[PDB]
């Protein structure tokens, strides 16, 4: 298939969808790791295997500021997160696992929502 | 190389 839709159709719309998709994420017994800043200046690896870490400890505060209320927008953070993350984090050792859950888990929300439209 | 996810390196 090829169509690429990813529309947020109503800004506001999305304000309350990613903040249910995020609601959850927060919650999540896996988002532990993504609720916490990197390095950013002594992590090796980053700003090149890791274009946009992100994290739901910076990440979260947009979603209350509306600086990610559309689609590839919240989800550029969100899935780079956990597309970033993985880039390094074991392919399944304690890193992955997160990653991997909160990526299957936010997918229902966010490809029922109209993100992933997948 | 590669991410590191580690301490904070004290320089």
């Amino acid at each position: 298939g090829s169509h690429m839709s990813k529309e947020p159709r109503d800004p506001d719309q999305l304000y309350s969808t990613l903040k249910s998709i995020l609601q959850q994420v927060k919650s999540h017994q896996s988002a532990w790791p993504f609720m916490e800043p990197v390095k950013r200046t002594e992590a090796p690896g980053y700003y090149e295997v890791i274009r946009f870490p992100m994290d739901l400890k910076t990440m979260s505060e947009r979603l209350k500021n509306r600086y990610y209320v559309s689609k590839k927008l919240f989800m550029a953070d969100l899935q780079r997160v956990f597309t970033n993350c993985k880039e390094y984090n074991p392919p399944e050792s304690e890193y992955y696992k997160c990653a991997n859950i909160l990526e299957k888990f936010f997918f229902s929300k966010i490809k029922e929502a109209g993100l992933i439209d997948k | 190389s590669y991410g590191r996810k580690k301490r904070r390196q004290r320089c």
